[PDB]
């Protein structure tokens, strides 16, 4: 249905969660950006004080095309020494854990949702990933997994296919290149069943990831947990299709929770009664993960 | 089904 009409009791992180408790809310997916890695050590874009601030086309295509070396070196630099998931990756997993979650849409390339524990099936890579890398050689394609790809980017050598020395590339997706087709099947099934969008640590700048929002159902309720407000209809734009409104008087179902993904989610969670399963997972994982 | 793109 395209009637507009309000599910949440009313416009807060209480609603929400009253509303996750609700039966009526058995399909979540989140959407998610850099705002949820940034506190495991890796910057993201917009940020002031990280992000594009000595080589924004690094990651164009054709720039990789004629010259890949930059790339690489970007990639030693921020190649985290530890990949511990976020409070707010592992939360995701509680919802996956309790078979909430319908999918995770992820912008991120980190890997570190699987990391956390989500499967293939749970996660839309929309912008790839550096799991897995391949030889860009059609007639080759040979697949390589991510220490192959680190001991190369680490030694300093670009990476090159054993089988017939073509670039060896990460599986992610520049700007200029297409998205997965993946992504767009699972768009198609996705939305019309999902009974709530969470959407953390994305500005939705990056098309068409941030589009996403607008297929949702027009009574499906959105939380965005995140330090700015984003994904507002632009004043200029609209002017000349389904944009968030959590202030206006016309506002219904959209949420918005400023502040750090880790707080906000470690928040939800404890509205929700899992405030404890959360502290748990999250220090039995990164335990683990430091005794490996 | 865009490609990849800022805005
Ligand atoms: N970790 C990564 O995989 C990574 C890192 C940088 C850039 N990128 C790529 O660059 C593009 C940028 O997209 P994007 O919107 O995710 O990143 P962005 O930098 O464009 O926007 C990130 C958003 O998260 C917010 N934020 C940052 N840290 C936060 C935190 N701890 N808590 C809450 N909010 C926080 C910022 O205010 C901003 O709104 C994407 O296409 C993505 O694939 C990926
Ligand atoms: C589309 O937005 C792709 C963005 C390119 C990746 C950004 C750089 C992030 C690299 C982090 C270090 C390595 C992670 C395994
Ligand atoms: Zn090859």
């Amino acid at each position: 249905g395209s009637q507009k009409e309000r599910l949440l009791d009313e416009l807060t992180l209480e609603g929400v969660a009253r509303y996750m408790q609700s039966e009526r809310c058995r399909r979540v997916i989140c959407l998610v950006g850099a705002g949820i890695s940034t506190s495991a050590g890796i910057p993201d874009f917009r940020s002031p004080s990280t992000g594009l601030y000595k080589y924004e086309a690094i990651f164009e295509i054709s720039y990789f095309k004629k010259h890949p070396e930059p790339f690489f070196a970007l990639a030693k630099e921020l190649y985290p020494g530890q990949f511990k998931p976020t409070i707010c990756h592992y939360f995701m997993r509680l919802l996956k854990d309790k078979g909430l979650l319908l999918r995770c849409y992820t912008q991120n390339i980190d890997t570190l949702e699987r990391i956390a524990g989500l499967e293939q099936e749970d996660l839309v890579e929309a912008h790839g990933t550096f799991y897995t890398s391949h030889c860009v050689s059609a007639s080759c394609r040979h697949e390589y997994p991510l220490s192959w790809m680190k001991e190369k980017i680490f030694s300093e050598v670009t990476p090159k296919c054993e089988d017939c020395q073509s670039l060896v590339k990460p599986d992610i997706v520049f700007f200029g290149e297409s998205l997965p087709a993946r992504f767009f099947s699972c768009m198609q099934s996705d939305f019309l069943k999902v009974d709530l969008l969470l959407v953390m640590g994305t500005s939705l700048q990056v098309q068409p990831f941030a589009s996403l929002i607008s297929k949702a159902p027009l009574s499906t309720p959105r939380l965005l947990i995140n330090k700015e407000k984003a994904g507002q209809s632009d004043p200029f734009l609209g002017m000349i299709g389904g944009g968030m409104d959590f202030d206006s008087k016309k506002a219904y179902r959209d949420v918005a929770w400023l502040g750090e993904c880790d707080q906000g989610c470690l928040a939800l969670a404890e509205l929700l009664g899992w405030k404890k399963e959360l502290e748990d997972l999250v220090r039995r994982e990164h335990a683990s993960i430091d005794a490996q | 089904a865009p490609r990849k793109q800022l805005a």
